[PDB]
């Protein structure tokens, strides 16, 4: 139950702590991310899912991922990339590999995941999201297409 | 290395000033997706639902 | 004949879950922490012969 | 001796000081009502009773002379020398049979002058410890710090009992 | 440990409460009327006031969950409610006299102390037990994590009742006259009881004298009580004074203030604020208490009460104070009292009955041992050094007789000739000449002056 909560909660707790020390956040603000957040784990974590609250938790991440990059800019600060950005998308690839486990059948589930590595992740993970894809989903031509697109 | 910590101090505070001051409308609509809409402040509340 | 035994006599074989396995953990741990202690001793090491 | 019995009525009587500052706004209790209607300030020593500090020294006093080992002379009177009313073993040979007991380790209330502790080990507890001390060890604070760190989720974080519980072979 | 400390308040989510007066105000004079109307709704339906003035006045106790109250009469009005909802779980008439309240692990079990026995009720009024041995109790207090109740009577006694198995496991003799002062160290699990020789007694159930005596006060004593940490422990006395003293191998007076009256009850929240239950007034004092005792150079709050009082509790996590006397019960509202977070799984206020039926099986598996308790929670990992003969001899009165110890060599009888019990008198002979051989071997373990 919740000890799964609080073990994902403790591992976002060093990236927020640094956006603390950078002076990008306030300590107000931290306290609403993560009561936030708490709440959209509670939902992912229990024994009956739904598809709405994995698409929940990942937009949660992609507006957080917008603001402190609006913010990097009018500070012009540029370090600690890894440390923050990283940190919050290999955390979303994670939801996303479990949702696309759970519905496979879902072509949508499966384009805004390739959407996603596009924008934020490395162009080596973009290759095993197209091959994963292309293996269940062989018999649309249009999937094909796509990835020779690209 | 205690000035070097109170250098870090007052650049933390100079970064939080400079990010309070001017907000373009579209930061506005970001933060009440990831903050939310709360208020704390007693009169300021009664502002808001009067 | 040819006879079969468990390397450890107590564990269980199966897929376990996050709970059982954490607990088998922490249960060994316990053990291992209060291993010099005279009542621990007694009833670890008794065997029938 | 009368001179350490002198002290420790003394500075027994420095710590129960008598003379101490009132609290400034304190709301007053009801002492008595009028039913036909007023705090009254009062006399601060109201009290009156046996002397206490008599009382503790005495106790104190035959706690530790009942926790003091005991000499034992075997001297027998007539033992292979003459034994009589007048006659008596002389006192060297008072000497040569009177067997001091070690001197014992002190008592944890030398210095505290208005405690008394008992000096009973309590052995149903004393059951439960470990007697001497393990192998990989070389001083007793090491085995003891070992001891009292707890492992369990109850006093840790999650990766903290993770890693505290890492298995050594994982097959 | 500070980057410990530091990751412990992103995690935490709620912040304590405080009162601070401006422009010089006193916060002393300040009423609980001022504090209802500047605090929210629900914290204001906490502060309420029963009338019950036919019944004698009322002792009280909080569920060790801050959601159940109990509360006793003198003349024999016994209910349980829970508090925050105004619901009435039981209330039954006891045909005596009752003295003191008490809680049992939960909210299910009431221990009520009678006349002249003690009685055990469950929370809807039904009766469990009636403890004939336990008789003219005084006080009661209960130590949860050794399943121990703890019982003062009238006759001098001092009795430890186990719960989980009914039980009594051991019965004191304090040798002290009556007793009617006794409080508990939630860190040390050890009982505190006064006296009026001026001195507090130090009492476990291993032990059958006092660990240890404290002088305190230059008259008799009449309230003790203990922080949460177990570090300070403050008394009152008909000397009229107020004292802190320090537990940690000190026992020196921190702090002394002289009072209009001896301080008939004490109480510590869980923050460290400290309470005076004086006649019919109450005061609190309230102090940083970050590695530091309450400052009595000023009171933090006061109140008045309609009787004088007969009992305090601080609701466990909650911001307020649980007053009984003699028109009824009473519940002030004192801003910063309570701890803000709790576990969930040690004492949930918001736990349903499948989580409650849980908790109770792991703390039953879990009990202490009684003789474990000692003035050092942590003496179990120290290492006892002792002679080797010590051991032998310990072992013997807890046992009451040698295991190790060879009895009195018997000859068994035996065929061709050696069954005629002259034989046997003979091989008896013959062992007893081979253990002598071995006691006597370890028993042994100028001219003219040659002629000399």
């Amino acid at each position: 139950m919740a000890e799964i909560i609080q073990e994902r909660i403790e591992d976002r707790l060093p990236e927020l702590e640094q956006l603390e020390r950078i002076g990008l956040f306030s300590h107000a603000e931290i306290k609403a991310i993560i009561k936030k957040a708490s709440d959209l784990e509670y939902k992912i974590q229990r024994r009956t899912l739904f598809k709405e609250d994995f698409i929940n938790y990942v937009q949660y991440e992609i507006n957080l991922l917008e603001l402190i990059q609006r913010r990097r800019t009018r500070i012009g600060y540029s370090f600690k990339k890894d440390e923050i950005e990283n940190s919050i998308v290999h955390r979303v690839q994670g939801v996303f590999q479990r949702a696309s486990a759970k519905w496979k059948d879902d072509v949508q589930l499966w384009l805004s995941y390739v959407a996603f590595c596009k924008k934020w992740a490395t162009k080596t993970r973009l290759s095993k999201v197209f091959s994963a894809m292309l293996a269940i989903h062989s018999n649309k031509p249009a999937l094909w297409i796509m990835a020779a697109k690209w | 290395a205690v000035a070097a910590a109170e250098e870090e101090r007052r650049l933390r505070q100079r970064n939080r000033l400079r990010l309070e001051e001017d907000k373009p409308a579209v930061e506005r609509c970001l933060e009440e997706l990831v903050f939310g809409d709360v208020e704390n402040d007693e009169d300021a509340l009664l502002r808001r639902l009067r | 004949n040819i006879r079969l035994w468990k390397a450890n006599a107590s564990e269980k074989l199966g897929v376990l879950t996050s709970r059982e396995k954490a607990a088998k953990d922490y249960n060994q741990k316990l053990k291992e922490k209060f291993q010099h202690y005279p009542h621990i001793k007694r009833i670890a090491r008794h065997r029938h012969l | 001796k009368e001179k350490k019995k002198k002290e420790q009525m003394i500075d027994l009587q420095n710590l129960l000081t008598t003379q101490s500052p009132s609290v400034k706004s304190l709301a007053v209790p009801t002492i008595e009502e009028l039913e036909d209607e007023n705090h009254r300030q009062m006399i601060k020593e109201a009290f009156a009773g046996d002397d206490v500090i008599r009382d503790f020294l005495k106790e104190k006093r035959e706690a530790v002379e009942a926790s003091k080992p005991k000499d034992v002379d075997l001297t027998l009177p007539g033992w292979g020398e003459w034994g009589g009313v007048g006659l008596k073993p002389s006192a060297k040979k008072r000497r040569r049979f009177l067997i001091k007991a070690p001197e014992g380790p002190p008592r944890k209330d030398k210095n505290l002058p208005n405690v008394i502790i008992n000096e009973k080990r309590n052995i149903h507890a004393a059951a439960h410890q470990v007697r001497v001390l393990p192998y990989p060890f070389t001083h007793h604070w090491q085995f003891e710090r070992t001891i009292q760190t707890p492992i369990g989720s109850t006093w840790n974080t999650q990766r903290a009992f993770q890693k505290l519980t890492t298995p050594k072979v994982v097959t | 440990t500070s980057i410990k400390a530091a990751r412990s308040e992103l995690l935490l989510a709620e912040e304590p409460g405080f009162l601070e007066g401006e422009d010089g105000e006193d916060t002393a004079k300040i009423c609980q009327a001022d504090i209802v109307e500047a605090v929210d709704i629900a914290s204001a339906a906490k502060h309420f006031d029963l009338n019950l003035r036919q019944f004698g006045p009322y002792r009280l106790n909080y569920s060790r969950t801050g959601r159940h109250l109990a509360f006793g009469g003198r003349r024999g009005h016994v209910a349980a409610l829970d508090w925050v909802t105004k619901k009435l779980m039981c209330e039954i008439n006891v045909m005596e006299a009752v003295r003191d309240i008490r809680f049992l692990h939960s909210e299910a079990l009431l221990a009520v102390a009678q006349n002249r026995w003690l009685h055990i009720y469950d929370n809807q009024g039904i009766e469990l037990h009636c403890i004939r041995r336990c008789d003219r109790v005084t006080r009661l207090e209960f130590l949860p994590f050794h399943f121990l109740l703890a019982t003062a009577s009238e006759t001098g006694f001092l009795t430890y009742l186990d719960v989980s198995v009914g039980k009594i496991v051991a019965a004191l003799n304090a040798r002290a006259g009556r007793l009617d002062v006794m409080s508990q160290n939630p860190y040390n699990a050890v009982i505190h009881l006064g006296h009026s020789n001026g001195t507090v007694s130090l009492w476990s159930p291993a032990m059958k004298e006092p660990l240890a005596k404290i002088l305190c006060h230059r008259g008799g004593v009449r309230a003790v009580a203990v922080d949460s940490t177990g570090t300070y422990m403050a008394t009152s006395g008909l000397d009229h004074q107020l004292k802190i003293f320090d537990l940690r191998g000190t026992y020196q007076p921190l702090s002394t203030r002289t009072l209009p009256h001896g301080a008939g009850h004490l109480a510590f929240s869980q923050r460290g604020l400290l309470v005076a239950g004086m006649g019919d007034v109450v005061n609190i004092w309230a102090g940083q208490g970050k590695a530091s005792p309450p400052s009595l150079e000023q009171p933090y709050l006061t109140h008045r009460l309609s009787g004088p009082v007969h009992g305090l509790q601080f609701c466990p996590f909650e911001d307020v104070l649980g007053v009984g006397h003699t028109g009824g019960i009473t519940s002030m509202l004192v801003p910063g009292a309570g701890e803000p977070n709790f576990d969930g799984l040690e004492s949930n206020p918001y736990r349903s009955r499948k989580q409650r039926q849980e908790w109770e099986v792991k703390a039953l598996l879990e009990k202490v041992p009684a003789e474990l308790i000692c003035l050092d929670p942590r003496a179990l990992a120290e290492v006892d050094v002792i002679s080797l003969e010590q051991g032998k001899k310990e072992q013997i009165e807890r046992l009451g007789y040698d295991p190790q110890a060879k009895a009195p060599f018997q000859p068994k009888p035996k065929q061709k000739g050696r069954s005629s019990t002259a034989s046997l008198v003979k091989r008896k002979r013959k062992v007893m000449d081979e253990e002598h051989r071995d006691k006597v071997r370890q028993s042994l373990q100028s001219a003219l002056d040659r002629f000399v």
